């Protein structure tokens, strides 16, 4: 059934699984018309499909052309997400297909179940975890590939860079979710913490800076402090 | 007007005949039911006074043979049987009527309730849902499961209702996933009506039979099937005008007949609220919406 704090080690076992987050699929700016009415303008979006064990990220870019002349776009966005996850599964060799797909939003369950009827042995599950994957568009290199896209495109990344050389999946997922939670809570402060020291750069083939093990411990500390600082700011606590 | 004689009534029992019911005492001189209207299916049903466990009964059509009831003290139930000797049967009935040992099917001349509940129900269609080919009549009880319930155990004793599943390859054309899930018209019109039922009359017959088994036996799988067949129509944007008008009449008489005190167990809140207020057909069921709002406004 549902994935929670109890069954958290399950994310890092040897059963292939993917998280699917549809938050950034349908993105708009709301603006005034000449007549003083309100209208939306869509911008490019993305499906965030992640293997939490390997860090493999299937970033399906959703170009604004897929909305042209469609109605009820927030509903269509869930079905388009399900269509593209189904297409990704069918594109993978059998031995690479997931055994489980976990959706971050319960509204994705029916659309994905219906698109995956051909795969009765792939479990489609919700989660009780509040995951910060909405903040993926705060990672400069992911934001850049989404906004530059002129057509539908899939881009493959490792969201853990080379971390699994030095740490476990459990710890890499912990680091990723802390970084994304900090970027979601205070994007300016989070980026200041990550890029404050010019001597530490991002490799051309990486998303995050090249921190030594001791520097990651300091960065992780500074991210936890930011989340606590912001919690005090929000609730006057 | 036809007769179902009883050999005897050795155990105290509530007897139903269609929408009517009568209490019979242990060894009361009761020899059956006369003046049963020709032209309709009927149901004769039982609930034992000493064990309200198992409601059970028999669907039959007096045009298809001479039927009687006899208690079996081994199996502990009232059994339907066919008498193949016409002259023996005629002599039995004549004697019991002459001695006034039978209750009369109590039809009011103005009253079209039973026709309105059974309009599309055919004995030959019942015998395909309830498979026991050596009898012309069909046994149903409280506990019998549906083929769909047995997928999600003894298949010979099952109710073979048409399986309806909104998240099945049958319901959803590859490439029309959103379309077919949000608008069930494909599944209703091509798969069920043209494909399996052949016509709306057969679809309504199954819907009506499922309702009657839910009401008369408290059969849970029958109640699930009744709601699934209503939801499939109400969830379809494209339904023939004659089918919507007929469904409104069918549901009106079903809601009219339901005992007020069984509404909590026989009616599914989600399905009715969805059908009356959210669905494509929310404005198409005027008579059903009015009786539901006036009789069961709590459910809504």
């Amino acid at each position: 059934g549902a994935m929670n704090s109890s069954n958290y080690a399950e994310l890092f076992n040897n059963d292939i699984k993917l998280f699917v987050d549809d938050t950034n699929v349908y993105r708009v700016t709301v603006h005034k018309t000449f007549e003083g009415n309100v209208a939306t303008k869509a911008i490019n979006g993305c499906i965030f499909t992640l293997n939490p064990k390997t860090g493999h990220l299937f970033l399906k870019i959703i170009h604004t052309s897929v909305w042209a002349g469609q109605k009820r776009l927030s509903q269509l966005a869930k079905w388009k997400t399900a269509e593209e996850v189904s297409a990704l599964v069918r594109s993978l060799p059998k031995e690479e297909q997931p055994k489980q797909i976990i959706v971050t939003r319960k509204a994705m369950l029916d659309p994905l179940e219906v698109h995956m009827l051909d795969f009765p042995n792939i479990a489609i599950r919700p989660t009780e975890l509040r995951l910060p994957f909405s903040a993926a568009m705060s990672i400069d290199k992911l934001s850049d590939v989404v906004m530059k896209a002129t057509e539908p495109q899939m881009v493959l990344f490792n969201i853990y860079d080379d971390w699994l050389d030095r740490i476990s999946s459990y710890t890499a997922f912990s680091r990723l979710t802390l970084l994304l939670r900090a970027l979601k809570t205070n994007e300016e402060s989070a980026k200041m913490i990550l890029l404050s020291d010019p001597t530490i750069t991002i490799k051309s083939y990486h998303l995050w800076p090249s921190f030594t093990d001791e520097q990651w411990i300091t960065i992780e500390s500074q991210m936890r402090d930011l989340i606590l600082t912001e919690y005090g700011r929000k609730y006057n606590v | 007007m036809n007769t179902v004689p009883f050999t005897s009534a050795p155990i105290e029992v509530t007897i139903g005949i269609d929408q009517y019911s009568f209490n019979v005492k242990e060894n009361q001189p009761f020899h059956g039911i006369k003046d049963i209207p020709i032209g309709h299916v009927h149901v004769i049903h039982f609930q034992h006074a000493d064990n309200s466990s198992m409601r059970y009964g028999y669907w039959f059509d007096c045009r298809m043979g001479n039927f009687y009831i006899q208690y079996d003290p081994k199996d502990g139930l009232y059994k339907m049987m066919e008498e193949r000797d016409g002259a023996k049967f005629e002599n039995i009935v004549h004697n019991f009527k002459e001695r006034q040992m039978m209750v009369s099917y109590p039809k009011i001349d103005e009253d079209d309730t039973w026709y309105n509940l059974t309009e599309f129900v055919q004995m030959d269609k019942i015998r395909k849902i309830v498979r026991k080919d050596e009898n012309q009549f069909s046994y149903v009880d409280s506990s019998m499961t549906t083929v769909q319930e047995n997928e999600l155990s003894d298949p010979a004793h099952s109710l073979n209702y048409t399986v309806i599943n909104f998240k099945s390859r049958e319901a959803i054309r590859p490439g029309h996933e959103m379309e077919d899930f949000l608008d069930k018209s494909y599944y209703l019109n091509t798969v069920m009506l043209q494909g399996i039922f052949k016509n709306s009359s057969n679809y309504f017959g199954e819907l009506q039979f499922a309702f009657l088994n839910a009401m008369f036996f408290g059969n849970y799988g029958s109640s699930l099937q009744w709601h699934a067949m209503i939801e499939l129509i109400c969830s379809s944007a494209t339904v023939p005008k004659h089918m919507l008008d007929k469904l409104d009449e069918i549901l009106y008489y079903q809601i009219k007949t339901l005992p007020e005190q069984y509404s909590d167990i026989l009616l599914n809140e989600r399905v009715w609220n969805i059908c009356l207020y959210s669905s494509f057909q929310k404005n198409s069921l005027h008579n059903t919406e009015k009786i539901m709002e006036n009789k069961y406004p709590e459910l809504l």
